């Protein structure tokens, strides 16, 4: 599963 | 440590055609909760920060042309430039955002080869040291080569009509995205004492182009 | 809109230091994250790490945790990249970066124009310019090269525009070449048509930011 900290400026909401 | 690994290294490819960058990531980076792929593709020009071209594998980055695509999924990713133009060449980066530390891969070049098969001869250009260096006591003597393709050339400096070695540099240019053509320019310094004693300079260029080496001299 | 502009090239000897800054503009700086992303001449970007510019916390690559230190100024909107120990394989350039930001609203990807960091014991030397005349040896077809010689200069790079970035067309400016001083040097060529070389005026503006070295030297027959 992804990392969501990995980049915070990445929101992984479709 | 998701390991990115590009293929190929470097890609010649010629104008309006297909250029393939494949990019597989050590681990799946398709989460299945959302159906979503980490990956960006970035664009880089020499001297220039990178571009993204594309996020979550295949979604367009407003502005970048409909020639250029994403596909694949998982592990296996691919950027396919559909038609090749000179402002496309550069070095392209698959990137995953899936898990820290966040990764690159090794970047592809993508390179343009002259779809024409013909081959252009140097033209080439002479200059004498400038006067304000001579005034510090050195002599810089440029040649230039200018608009060859292919970049394999030879210069050879003379100096009184006897071949030099050991007081000149080269250096060409990366490709010309316009032209596909190289530039190259040889330098040769000598002390402004060491330039006072003789009268003719010359390079002597020898390339695929030219039917016979051409010389460009000057006398000082 | 949204600026990143980060502090200027540098040399530093090796086991030093060196802080990047990279103020931020066009955004609420609270509200996103900004990473700092370094290549080395050549070779891939190696993430190093990212701040969040409101809330302060950092994540830092493993590869730099003992070495690396990301602070930020909320007033001030600037991120700061610090490298310490620096080793040979430090020179690079550093840049910061609002890596791709995907809200649920846009996604844009936002990068500073990057700051060269040479790890050396040489010491910054700004180069001497010299032109490269146009002449009867320097033309071929109805066209005329001519140029400019940057030489003895520490470290890379240096850059070459003509007449202030309004003449770009036929510019060639080569890669540098390292002197045995280990000095570096290049030239920067252009061909333009002979017949105008009484009308045109060509001036090379050379930039060397190690030593904040400007030249506009005129390059006349």
């Amino acid at each position: 599963n992804p990392d969501p900290n990995a980049n915070p400026n990445v929101d992984p909401n479709a | 440590d998701i390991v990115m690994t590009q293929s190929p290294d470097s890609l010649a490819v010629s104008l309006g055609e297909r250029a393939t960058i494949n990019c597989k990531s050590s681990q799946n980076i398709l989460y299945s909760s959302n159906n979503k792929n980490y990956l960006a593709w970035y664009q880089q020009k020499p001297g220039q920060p990178p571009k993204l071209l594309f996020y979550w594998a295949s979604t367009r980055e407003s502005g970048v042309p409909d020639r250029f695509s994403g596909s694949g999924s998982g592990t296996d990713f691919t950027l396919t430039i559909s038609s090749l133009q000179a402002e496309d060449v550069a070095v392209y980066y698959c990137h995953q955002y899936y898990s820290s530390p966040l990764t690159f891969g090794g970047g592809t070049k993508v390179e343009i080869k002259r779809a024409d098969r013909t081959v252009a001869a140097p033209s080439v250009f002479i200059f004498p040291p400038s006067d304000e260096q001579l005034k510090s006591g050195t002599a810089s003597v440029v040649c230039l080569l200018n608009n060859f393709y292919p970049r394999e050339a030879k210069v050879q400096w003379k100096v009184d009509n006897a071949l030099q070695s050991g007081n000149s540099q080269e250096s060409v240019t990366e490709q010309d995205s316009k032209d596909s053509t190289y530039s190259l320019s040889s330098t040769l310094t000598l002390s402004k004492a060491d330039y006072e004693k003789h009268k003719v300079y010359a390079c002597e260029v020898t390339h695929q182009g030219l039917s016979s080496p051409v010389t460009k001299s000057f006398n000082r | 809109q949204v600026h990143l502009v980060q502090s200027g090239a540098e040399v530093k000897k090796p086991g030093a230091s060196v802080k990047v800054s990279c103020k931020a503009s066009g955004y609420t700086f609270t509200s996103y994250a900004i990473h700092w992303v370094r290549q080395a001449p050549g070779q891939r970007l190696e993430w190093m790490g990212w701040i969040k510019g409101g809330n302060g916390n950092t994540r830092y690559s493993q590869k730099f945790q003992d070495r690396v230190t990301i602070t930020r100024d909320t007033s001030a909107s600037t991120a700061y990249m610090e490298l310490s120990s620096l080793r040979s394989e430090d020179t690079a350039v550093y840049y910061c970066a609002l890596l791709t930001v995907i809200t649920p609203d846009d996604a844009f990807d936002i990068w500073g124009q990057g700051t060269m960091v040479t790890v050396s014991s040489a010491s910054t030397k700004g180069p001497s310019v010299f032109p490269l005349a146009p002449s009867s040896k320097s033309t071929s077809g109805g066209t005329a090269a001519l140029g400019c010689l940057v030489k003895d200069y520490f470290p890379e790079p240096v850059t070459v525009s003509w007449n202030s970035g309004a003449l770009t067309s036929g510019v060639h400016t080569f890669p540098a070449v390292l002197q045995s001083s280990g000095l570096y040097s290049l030239s920067s060529v252009v061909t333009v048509p002979s017949s105008s070389l009484g009308t045109q005026t060509y001036i090379c503006n050379v930039n060397h930011k190690p030593s904040n070295t400007k030249v506009d030297k005129k390059v006349e027959p």
